């Protein structure tokens, strides 16, 4: 990348396309694992990164505390401070505030990771 | 009542030949097929088709044996409501026993009488 | 499908997902080959059938006369009655009328089939 800064890069593994149309390339970079996702444009996945993505800031956003698959959705338009979804790994994700939920990005028997956006007030 | 639904107790080109004549006359057609003939085109050329020779109502009869079963043929004629049977050539077409079974079921045998055959 | 109408169906082969996000299942139906395409929703291809599709009617539409891969695009906004694209299998597809082309659905080193919509006046 510059004089005296030589990177060693190895292609360790390439995943199957996932449910979001993304392929993970498992690299080793300077001896350390790095996973990089790109759209599988070759198989028609232009338009893809798919799942948002909670902002740690807002209140507003219901972000997954943990990775898993959603086992039940209990909501789609507004109440309390109540189980919204459950995630199997079952937990049991509760509404933190009073409100009307205006979006449910799941879904599911969907796989999710911590920080994925589950629902929006 | 004139013949209105014919079962062809046969397969392959002769069954097709008879379906063509019957359809041109405005007569309904019924095909039979052994399991081995599950893909045979004659069965897709009739208005309806029914398997012979295999099932809870039996052993499995052989490929040609299924077509020689007077009992199976009569079973499908009754099931489909066929009022006549054309035996084509070969198979049961010169069996007086078969003509007799047709006569007993009230189904017209398209060909000569049993006594004529004997 | 009804009494006396028994279909025999065999799964002969299942293709890889294609560039349009579609999987072809090669069936045998009553002894005859039938190819059926469905979206690969499992790998993120909800939103997919992709390529239009020329209407044999209109004038208006530039439909592929033949299957191949496009080798060159010569246009993107209007002229004459002129080579618009070429297809390798090179042909050499000409504008049938005077006009301004208002869309080029290719593209390419893209694979296409006869009747695929290439461009719109
Ligand atoms: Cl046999």
């Amino acid at each position: 990348i510059e004089k005296g800064k030589t990177l060693v890069i190895v292609n360790q593994a390439v995943s199957a396309t996932d449910s979001q149309g993304m392929v993970t390339v498992f690299f080793e970079l300077n001896g350390q694992p790095r996973r990089i996702k790109v759209p599988d444009r070759a198989h028609g996945a232009t338009g893809a990164a798919v799942r948002r993505k909670a902002e740690p800031g807002n209140a507003a956003h219901v972000g997954a505390p943990m990775p898993g698959v959603i086992s039940r959705v209990f909501v789609s338009s507004g109440q309390a401070v109540d189980v919204l979804v459950s995630i199997e790994a079952e937990t049991a994700i509760h509404a933190e505030k009073d409100g009307t939920i205006a979006e449910v990005l799941v879904k599911a028997g969907d796989q999710i990771d911590a920080k994925d956006l589950l629902a929006v007030y | 009542g004139p013949i209105s639904k014919i079962l062809v107790a046969n397969r392959s080109e002769i069954a097709i030949r008879v379906f063509r004549a019957a359809n041109e006359l405005g007569i309904k057609t019924v095909a039979i097929w052994a399991e081995e003939d599950k893909l045979a085109l004659h069965r897709f050329k009739a208005d309806e088709s029914y398997q012979v020779g295999r099932g809870p109502h039996l052993r499995d009869l052989g490929p040609i044996e299924s077509y020689l079963s007077i009992d199976e043929v009569i079973r499908v004629a009754k099931l489909s409501g066929a009022d006549a049977i054309h035996p084509g050539y070969g198979l049961l077409s010169e069996s007086p026993e078969f003509v007799d079974a047709c006569n007993k079921a009230g189904i017209i045998f398209i060909g000569p009488k049993a006594d004529t055959m004997r």
